[PDB]
C-alpha cells in the first residue's frame, strides 16, 4: 500500500470522536512527493517540451502556431504563478489517472494540471495572447471547467472530438434507420455518447408497401443499434453508450419499456442502450382523470395527416387521432403505465422521463421545431429536425441533430470571485470557440445543426458544496432564493454575450427571427419579476457582484432586439461525472450522494469526503437519500426557470419508499415545471 | 415448542460444497504418508455411505410417519442435506485429491466392508421396519437415526478434525465441519421426536424401550470398535478415536433423554481444536399539490 | 445423461420466502373489486392445496421408487422446494392479503369445491396406485405428476401473472414466478424420468402407455374448462385462460417426449409479460489418393 | 382432412407389397376437382383477367403494354394448348401454396399454372410475341425453370427482386461496414441472400489508428450482421437468411467456428448469419505436411505491402508473411483446424467449405479479381472487386459486388425433348432479360456489377431423376459419363449463345479482354479432349442430339475470339430447394436424400415420392446418405469440369461415420477439383 493511500485512509479513523479531514491535505502532498513528481517528465525549457509533444504526436500543431513562443511561454507562467494545489487525494488522483496527458506507453506522466490548463487556453483563445491568459486565470481559479471532452482533448492530436453529448433523429424508413445506426457507429468512435428519437418509427404490427403486420416496431430498432454501441466502444476503453428516446403515445412504449425489465428475454432486453420516455401534458391530465388512454400507431397518424405522431401537439391532436377511423390505436391505462415506469425507474432507474409541455412551454426555438427528446444525460432540450436519408445515389434532405457543447460553472469559486459575469462570458466564449471548430464529416445533420444553431451548454456544479460552505441547506428556501438569483445573473450574462458575439460576428442563429428571443417573449418574466434575493444572508452572499434588474433585463432585451443572440442554446446543466473531482467540486446542482464516498482502485481502497466537509458543515452536507425529494425538485424547478435547455435531474431514493412515491415525485415534477428526470437511484 | 426454531435453524445453515474451493488441500495431502491418505479415503467413503441411506431412506421414511406440515418440512430439508450437500461434498473432496482408480477402488471397498455393511444392514432394517401408525417401531427407527448422526459419523469425522486441528487439509475440514454443525442439530432435533414417544409410554413400556435403546448403542459399538481398528492401527489412532466415539455416545443418549453411559475421557487436543420495489397504486390525490 | 445437470439448475436456483416483501401489495390489493379479490384467493387456495400433495406424496413417493443415488437427491431437493419453501411461501402471501377468517373460508371453500377435488383426487390416486418394482405404474404417475407441474398449476398462475404483467400484486406476483421456474423444471426432470421408463417397453406397451397418457390429459383437460369457468367467469378472463391452459398442456405433452395435442395459439400478452460425431484425428495419407 | 389428403396418405398403405404410386395421381385429381378449381377465380375472358389483375396491382402494365391483347392471348392459348398435367400431389400443392398468385386476402387462387407461365414468358421476350411462345413452350414443357425469385415474381406489381443471391465486399473500415449493413438490409428486404466477405476486416486485437487491441475483429462484424438479417426478415414472412465468408488465414478464424459451436456464448454465438470458410491450397498442404500453420492480422499485411492478404496469392506469399517481422501472426494446427472444421459440420453442417485454389486455377476472370468467397448456398463463384465507402460529402469508390440471376434446366425434360440446344439458348437469353431489368438503387456495388459483368447462372435439376428413371446408378461410372456429355452440351451451348449476344449487342462483359475466353485458354480442354460419351447407353441416350466435337468447340473459340461474350458468368447450379417440386424433378444434381419424404403441412402430413420413382426403378433411386460421398464428389467435378461457376454440393453423412470420415472426404473433393461444399447433412 502506498503511502498516499495509507495518510487518505486515515481519514476514516477518528481522532477525539471526528474524522482526520486534513489527513487528506497530507496525502495529496505525498501523492506528489512520491508518485507524481517522481513519474512527471521534466524538460530542460517549456520550447523543449513543446517540440517533444508536438513531433511525438502528442499535440497539434495549428493551435499552437497560431502564437509566438514567447506568447505560449508568458500562458504557461501565468498557469504556473497561482501555484495551483490540490486540497483533496482523489482531485490529483482523478486529474492524473483520467485527464493528464501521459507517454504511449502510459508509464510517465507529460502533463501537469498547469499544462494541460494552459494547452486547452491556448485552444480556446485562437491566438490571442491575452485572452488565452484570461482562460488560464478563468481555469486556474478552478472558476469554469470545460467539459471531459473538451479538458481532454483539447490541443491533443490523439484524441476523439471535444463534443460528447449527440442527438439523432430517425426518420421512420429502413435508409434512415440504417443510416443511424452508421451514425450512432461513428460518433461512439469520436467519444460521444449518441441519442436517438425513434417516435417516429412505426410500431410494431404496421405496414411497409401496403403489405399487413411487417414491421418489427422500435425495439428491432432498439436491438440494432444497442449491438452498433456494443460494436463502437472507442476502440475498446469505454463500453459505448446509447440512449433511445420514445414519446410516450408511441404504441411500442410498452414493448420499449419491456426492453429494461429484468424478466425480459435476450431477443428484447437491450443492455448498452439507456431508455427515455417523452411524456406530453396530455398523458398526464389522462392519468390524472383516470381515463384510458390510447396509444397510437404512428404511421397510419403520418398517412392520414402527412405529419409524424410526434412533430405535432398531442394536446389539440389526441381527441382527433381517438375520433379518426383511419388513425390506428390500442387502449391503454395511462396510471397503470405511471406505475409501470415508477417500478422500472425503481429497479433499474430507467426510462428517462420528458416533459413535452414543460420543455415547450418555455422553448425559445418552437418555431424551428418543438423539443420532442433529450440526450443520454436527459439535459440537452433543443429543436430537432428530422432527415430524410434517401436511397443511394440520391440527394439526402438534411436536418437538424442536436449536438451541444458542455461547460461548467464551479459556483463557489465563481462567487467567492465575484466573477459571475466574466466566468459567464469567457466560458460562452470557449464553448462558442469549441463548437466553431467541431467538424464531424460522418454526420450531416449534426454538423448542420452545429453551423446553423451555434448551440452550447453552459452548465453549473458545485451547488451544494458552495451551500454547506456558507451555512446553507440544500432543502432551505434560502438555496432556492440563492439559485435563482445566481442562475437569472447566469442566464442574464450568458445571452449578453450571445447578443454581443452576435453583434461582433454580425450574424444570429439560424431561424433566430422566429425565437422568442426576437419577439421579446423571452424577456417577459424578466422584465416584470425582479429576481434579486429575497432574503438577507444571500444578498450579503452576492455582496460586491451588480444583480441584473428589471431595467437590466429590459436593456438586455432591447440589446437582443437590435442584435439578434448568437447561439440558439445557452446554458444545460450536465451530470459532470468525474470533472467535479478535478475542480473538487460537488457534481452538478445534484446535492451529495454521500458526505465521504469509498472507493476501490485496483487492490485498494481510498476515501473521498465532499469538498470542504468538516465538523461544522457536516450537517449542512446532508446526503441526498435522506432529503425530501419534493425541496429537490423545488430547487431544480427554481434552477430550470433561468436555463433554455435542461438539467440532469437524478432522483435519490430510499428502499422504504415505493412506486407510489416515485410516481408523485415525478408528478411534482411535472407540475413544478421540471423538464426532465435523469435517474431514480435508490439507496 | 421447537420445529419453527429448528425450521429457521436449518435453512439458515444452507450451504453447498462448490463455495468451499478445494485445490488448497492439493499440496497438504500430497505431503501425506500412503497410510494416512488410505485411511482418510475410507473414513470419508464410510460417511458417504452413512448419508447416502440417511438421505435416500431414513429422513425420509421419518418424514413420513411423522405428523404435522412443518415437522414434515424440517425433516424433508434435512433429508435433501443428506444426500444433495453431505454426501456429495464427499465426492468434490475425492474428485480433487484422488486418481479416478483410487476413488473407484474406494467404493468398491465400501460394498465388500464387513463392518460398514452390518452397520447399513442394522440401520436400515430398523427404517424399513417401520409400520403405519405404530408408534414403537417409528421410536426404533428415530434411536436408530440418532445413532446414525450424533454417534456412527464420529469415527469418521475424527480425522478431518485431526488434520484441521494440525493446520492440514483445511479446506476440506471446512467442508466436514459445515457437515458436522449439521448433524448436531439433525441429532438433537430426531431426538426431540424419539422423546415424545417414548414420553407417552407406561413405565413397563418405558422400560423396555430403554433397553433397546442400551441393546442397539451396544451392538453398534462392538461393531464400531472393530471398524476403527481396522481403519486406524495403519496410522496408529485407534484408542484416540475409541475415546471419541464413546464421548459422542453418550451426547446421542442425552438427545434421547437418556443418562451417559460411558466414563469421561481426555479427547486428544488437536481433535479439539478441530472443532423489484413495493407498489402502491396511484391515488387521484397524488396528482394534485 | 441429464441428472447431474438438473441438479445443477435446481440448487442454483435456490432461494426463500422471507427475501421478497409482502406487506407492499396491500397498496394494490385494496384497489381491486369484489370478484378479482375472490378469484385470487381461490386461485391462491387452489394452488395451495395441490402444491402440498405434490410435497408430501407426489415428489417423496416418485423418490422412493426411482433406482440411482444422483436421481434420488435432486429428487429429495424437489421435495424440499415443495415442503419447505413453496409451502411457507403460499402461506404468507395468504396472511399478507386476507385476515385469518377469511383464509379459513376460503379453503374450506376450495376444499369442497368439485373441480379442484376432481383434479387432486385424480392425480393423488395414480401416486397411490405404484406398486413396488412395477415400472410400468411408476411411469403412469410420473405422467400424473408432469401433468400436475406442467399443466394443472397454469390455470391458477394465470390470474397472478396477469396481474404481475399489470404492475398489480407485484411482490406475490415475484414469489409465484419463483414458484412457477421451480414446477417447469420438475416437469421436466420427471418427463425425462418418465422418457426413460416408457423406452424401456415394447412398441404395443408405448402405444398402450399413449393411450393412457393421453386419455389421462383429455379427462384433466375437460375438468380444467369446468374449473376455469367457475372462477374466471365473474372476471371475464376464460377465454384467454383456455388458451393458456392448452399451450401449458401442449408444454407437459413435450416433456414426456410427446406430441402436442392442441392447435398453436397466441397467449394473452399482458401474462406474456408477467411471464455431436465421434472425433477421430487425421491419421496421414488422408491427405492423398 | 382433405380427400386428397388421404389420397395421398394411400401411397405408403401396401398393396400386395408394393407402394401404391399412381394413389398419389388420384390426389392431384382430387386437389384440383375439390379444391384448385373451386378456389380459382374465373373471368369471363383473358381481357377481364388481365384488367382486373392490372388495376388491382397484382401485375405491373408496362411489360403488358408492349403486347397487343391479341399477341397476349396467342401466348396464353400456347400455355393451355399443352393441357400440362401435375404428376403428383406435391407439385402441384407447391406451386399453388408457394408460387400461384392469390388475392390481397389469400382467400381465392387468381393464377394457375399456365396463367403463371406465360405471365413469367411474357415478361421474358420483352415485346416478342414468337419469343414468349418460346418461353411458354419451354417451361409448360418444364425444360427451363427460371429461379423461385423470377418465377414467383416477375410480372408483379407487390413482387420483389428476381435477383435470388447478393455476394458483397466489405472494406476495412467503419464505413465500409456500416454500408455492408446497409446493403445487406436493404437486400434482404428485397427478398434476396446476403453473402459477405470478412476476410479483409482486420482482425481481434489491431490498432484503429496507432491504439492497439482495439479492434472487436470480424465475429462484432458478424454480431452487427447477424441482427441486421433479423431485423430484415422479408416484412416477417422468411427469416433473413445471410452468410458470412471468412479466409481460413485470418487470425479470427477460429472465433468465426466459434460462433457455430452448439456451447459458444450469447456475446459470440450467432444463429442467423451462415459461415463459409475459403481455404487456399496452402492451407491443404500445411495440413497434408503436419506443419504448423500460421493465422495472419490483416490489417498489419495490408499496412506493409499496401494490399489486402485476401488480395494476393497465399501459396506464393504465405512464406513472406511468416518470414515477415512486421507481419503479425498466430500460431495454428491446420490438422486440428480441420478437424474443428469437420466436427462444426457434424454438429451443425457449417462452415461452407471453398476451396480457392480450385476455384481459381479454373476461374475464367482472374484478371478482374479471384474469387475469395461464395453466396449463402456456395454455388456463386465470381470476381468481385472491393467499394471504398467513404465518409459523408466524400466521393465512394464503388467496386463489384457479386450478383447474378438463377435458372436450372430440367434435365429429364431437357433430354427427353432432344433439346439441350435450344433450352440453353432461351434460358440464358431469360437470364440475360432478367439481369438487365433488375436495378437496384440501394446496393452500389451489386448494380455496377451487374451492369458490367451480366453475370447469370445457369443450373441444372433432375439429374438423379433422369439417372433413375434411365436405369443408371448415380454412383456409377455411366452417370458421370452422361453428366460430362451433357454439362460439355450445356457450357457449349450457354457460351455460344453467350457469344450471339455479345455479336448482336455489340458489347461484351467489361474486362472481358483479359478473360480466359478472349484469349482462348478457356477452351484448351474443349479442342483437345472429346467430351462425347465412353458408353453405348449414354450414347443413346443422346441420340437425335448433335455432341460437339472438337471440331465445333474450336469453331466456338474463333466465334467467342471474333466476338467476344456477352456474359462473364453463365453456369451456376444452385440447389433448386422448393422450385423442383413443381417440376417434378430431384433437387439439383444433388442425388435424392429420400425415396418418400414424409413433410408435415398444417396438422396434416403428405408423402412425395420422388419423381418416376416405381417398383423397377425403387433401387435405382438410391438415397444419397447410403451413397458413396467420393463417388458423388467424382459426379459432383465431373460436373464441376464444365461449370464456371459452382455447385452446391451437399455432403450426406451416416451417423456412424467420425469426422475423419468428413475430413477425408473434405480432402477428396479438393484433390477431385470441387470449388465448394455446401452442407454436411447427418442421416
Ligand atoms: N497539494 C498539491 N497539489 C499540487 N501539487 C502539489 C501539491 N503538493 C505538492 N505538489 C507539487 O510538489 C511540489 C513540492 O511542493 P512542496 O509542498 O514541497 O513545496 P513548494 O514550496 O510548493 O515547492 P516548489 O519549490 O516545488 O514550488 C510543488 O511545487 C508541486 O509541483
Ligand atoms: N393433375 C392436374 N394438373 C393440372 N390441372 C388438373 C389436374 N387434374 C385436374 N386438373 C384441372 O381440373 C380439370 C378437371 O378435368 P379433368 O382433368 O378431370 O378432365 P376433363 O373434365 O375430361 O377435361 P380435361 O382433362 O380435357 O381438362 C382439368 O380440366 C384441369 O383444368
Ligand atoms: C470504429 C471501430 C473500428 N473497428 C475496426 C473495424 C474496422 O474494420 C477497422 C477499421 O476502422 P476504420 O473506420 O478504418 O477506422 P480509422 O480509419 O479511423 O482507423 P485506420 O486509419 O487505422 O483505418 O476498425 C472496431 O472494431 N470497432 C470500432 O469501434
Ligand atoms: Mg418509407
Ligand atoms: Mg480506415
Ligand atoms: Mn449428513
Ligand atoms: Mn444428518
Ligand atoms: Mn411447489
Ligand atoms: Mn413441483
Amino acid at each position: 500500500v502506498p503511502k498516499w493511500i495509507q495518510l487518505n485512509n486515515e481519514i476514516m479513523i477518528q481522532k477525539d470522536g471526528k474524522f482526520q479531514f486534513d489527513k487528506d491535505k497530507e496525502a495529496v502532498h505525498s501523492y506528489f512527493v512520491d508518485y507524481i513528481n517522481q513519474n512527471t517528465v521534466f524538460f530542460h525549457n517549456l520550447k523543449e517540451k513543446l517540440d517533444y509533444l508536438v513531433e511525438n504526436q502528442y499535440y497539434e500543431e495549428e493551435f499552437l502556431s497560431l502564437y509566438s513562443f514567447e506568447d505560449i511561454k508568458e500562458v504557461f507562467k501565468t498557469a504556473y504563478a497561482k501555484k495551483f494545489r490540490f486540497p483533496s487525494f482523489m482531485s490529483a488522483f482523478k486529474f492524473y489517472n483520467d485527464y493528464a496527458l501521459k507517454t504511449n506507453d502510459k508509464k510517465k506522466i507529460l502533463e501537469r494540471y498547469e499544462d494541460r490548463i494552459s494547452i486547452v487556453a491556448l485552444f480556446f483563445a485562437n491566438g490571442d495572447t491575452e485572452k488565452a491568459k484570461e482562460y488560464v486565470n478563468l481555469m486556474i481559479n478552478q472558476e469554469y471547467q470545460p467539459s471531459t471532452p473538451t479538458f481532454l482533448n483539447a490541443g491533443r492530436k490523439r484524441r476523439g472530438e471535444l463534443v460528447s453529448c449527440f442527438l439523432l433523429e430517425v426518420n421512420d424508413s429502413l435508409n434512415d434507420i440504417s443510416r443511424a445506426i452508421d451514425i450512432s457507429m461513428q460518433l461512439s468512435k469520436l467519444g460521444g455518447g449518441v441519442s436517438l428519437n425513434l417516435s417516429k418509427l412505426r410500431a410494431k404490427g404496421e405496414a411497409i408497401k401496403d403489405v399487413e403486420n411487417a414491421t418489427k416496431g422500435v425495439v428491432g430498432v432498439m436491438k440494432l443499434l444497442d449491438n452498433a454501441f456494443r460494436y463502437a466502444d472507442q476502440m475498446g476503453q469505454r463500453q459505448g453508450s446509447g440512449a433511445a428516446y420514445l414519446n410516450i403515445f408511441h404504441r411500442d412504449i410498452n414493448d420499449f419499456l419491456d426492453t429494461k425489465k429484468i424478466s425480459a428475454d435476450e431477443d428484447v432486453r437491450v443492455k448498452t442502450l439507456s431508455i427515455g420516455v417523452v411524456i406530453p401534458d396530455k398523458f398526464v391530465e389522462l392519468a390524472r382523470e383516470d381515463k384510458a388512454a390510447y396509444v397510437f400507431y404512428p404511421h397510419t397518424i403520418y398517412k392520414e395527416y402527412g405529419q409524424h405522431m410526434d412533430e405535432m401537439d398531442m394536446n389539440e391532436m389526441y381527441d382527433k387521432f381517438v375520433d379518426n377511423p383511419r388513425v390506428k390505436k390500442e387502449k391503454i391505462n395511462p396510471r397503470k403505465l405511471l406505475e409501470k415506469l415508477a417500478m422500472l425507474r425503481s429497479e433499474s432507474g430507467y426510462p428517462y422521463i420528458m416533459f413535452q409541455d414543460n420543455v415547450n412551454k418555455v422553448h425559445a426555438n418552437n418555431h424551428i421545431s418543438k423539443v420532442k427528446f433529450s440526450n443520454l444525460c436527459s439535459e440537452v432540450l433543443q429543436a430537432s429536425q428530422v432527415s430524410s436519408y434517401t436511397d443511394y445515389d440520391e440527394e439526402d434532405e438534411i436536418g437538424l441533430d442536436i449536438s451541444c457543447n458542455l461547460g461548467s460553472l464551479n459556483i463557489l469559486n465563481v462567487m467567492e470571485h465575484k466573477s459571475i459575469e466574466k466566468t459567464v462570458k469567457l466560458a460562452t466564449d470557449s464553448l462558442t470557440h469549441v463548437s466553431e471548430t467541431t467538424d464531424i464529416r460522418n454526420a450531416p445533420a449534426v454538423r448542420r445543426a452545429n453551423k446553423a444553431m451555434k448551440s452550447i451548454g453552459l452548465g453549473a456544479m458545485n451547488l451544494h458544496g458552495y451551500l454547506a460552505q456558507n451555512g446553507i441547506a440544500y432543502e432551505s428556501p434560502e438555496a432556492r432564493d440563492f439559485a435563482n438569483t445566481f442562475f437569472m445573473m447566469v442566464n442574464f450574462y450568458s445571452i449578453q454575450r450571445s447578443a454581443e458575439i452576435a453583434k461582433e460576428k454580425g450574424e444570429t442563429f439560424d431561424q433566430y427571427e422566429g425565437s422568442t428571443y426576437a419577439t421579446g417573449e423571452y424577456f417577459d418574466k424578466y422584465v416584470s419579476t425582479d429576481f434579486s434575493p429575497k432574503y438577507e444572508k444571500i444578498a450579503n452572499l452576492f455582496e460586491g457582484m451588480h444583480i441584473p434588474t428589471t431595467e437590466d433585463w429590459k436593456k438586455l432585451k432591447a440589446f437582443v432586439a437590435e442584435h439578434g443572440m448568437y447561439h440558439s442554446y445557452r446554458l444545460c446543466i450536465a451530470p459532470t461525472g468525474s470533472i467535479s473531482y478535478v475542480q473538487s467540486s460537488t457534481a452538478s446542482v445534484m446535492p451529495i450522494m454521500e458526505r465521504i464516498e469509498e472507493r476501490t482502485y485496483g487492490n485498494s481502497k481510498t476515501y473521498y469526503p465532499m469538498p470542504g466537509l468538516a465538523s461544522n458543515n457536516w450537517f449542512f452536507y446532508k446526503e441526498a437519500y435522506d432529503m425530501d425529494m419534493f425541496k429537490v425538485v423545488d430547487m431544480i424547478a427554481t434552477i430550470q426557470q433561468h436555463i433554455d435547455q435542461g438539467i440532469s435531474f437524478t432522483l435519490f431514493l430510499k428502499d422504504t419508499m415505493t412506486t407510489r412515491d416515485l410516481n408523485r415525485i415525478d408528478l411534482y415534477a411535472h407540475h413544478r415545471g421540471i423538464k426532465t428526470i435523469y435517474y431514480a437511484r435508490t439507496k | 415448542d421447537f420445529t419453527q426454531m429448528f425450521y429457521n435453524q436449518n435453512v439458515k445453515q444452507f450451504w453447498l460444497p462448490e463455495e468451499i474451493a478445494l485445490n488448497g488441500d492439493l499440496l497438504t495431502w500430497k505431503y501425506l504418508g500412503k497410510n494416512e491418505q488410505d485411511t482418510y479415503m475410507k473414513v470419508l467413503a464410510g460417511l458417504t455411505l452413512l448419508d447416502t441411506e440417511q438421505g435416500n431412506t431414513g429422513m425420509p421414511i421419518v418424514a413420513e410417519h411423522v405428523d404435522g406440515h412443518q415437522r414434515k418440512a424440517v425433516l424433508n430439508f434435512m433429508a435433501m442435506m443428506e444426500n444433495a450437500v453431505h454426501a456429495k461434498s464427499y465426492s468434490n473432496i475425492f474428485m480433487t485429491l484422488a486418481p479416478t482408480e483410487t476413488i473407484n477402488e474406494v467404493f468398491e471397498w465400501v460394498k465388500q466392508n464387513k463392518y460398514l455393511q452390518k452397520k447399513a444392514q442394522m440401520i436400515v432394517g430398523l427404517y424399513k421396519a417401520i409400520q403405519k401408525d405404530d408408534e414403537i417401531s417409528l421410536f426404533k427407527a428415530m434411536v436408530a437415526s440418532v445413532y446414525l448422526e450424533s454417534f456412527l459419523f464420529y469415527s469418521g469425522f475424527y480425522y478431518p478434525l485431526y488434520f484441521y486441528g494440525q493446520g492440514k487439509l483445511m479446506q476440506s475440514g471446512e467442508i466436514i465441519n459445515l457437515i458436522l454443525r449439521d448433524e448436531a442439530i439433525h441429532g438433537v432435533y430426531v431426538g426431540l421426536l424419539a422423546q415424545e414417544i417414548y414420553n407417552k409410554q407406561t413405565e413397563e413400556k418405558k422400560a423396555e424401550l430403554r433397553e433397546f435403546a442400551i441393546d442397539l448403542l451396544n451392538q453398534l459399538y462392538e461393531n464400531e470398535l472393530e471398524y476403527t481398528e481396522d481403519l486406524y492401527d495403519q496410522v496408529g489412532l485407534s484408542h484416540d478415536v475409541k475415546k471419541f466415539i464413546r464421548y459422542n455416545a453418550n451426547k446421542a443418549l442425552m438427545n434421547l433423554g437418556f443418562d451417559p453411559y460411558f466414563e469421561e475421557e481426555d479427547i486428544n487436543p488437536i481433535v479439539l481444536n478441530g472443532l423489484k420495489a413495493t407498489v402502491e397504486p396511484l391515488k387521484d390525490d397524488d396528482f394534485y399539490f
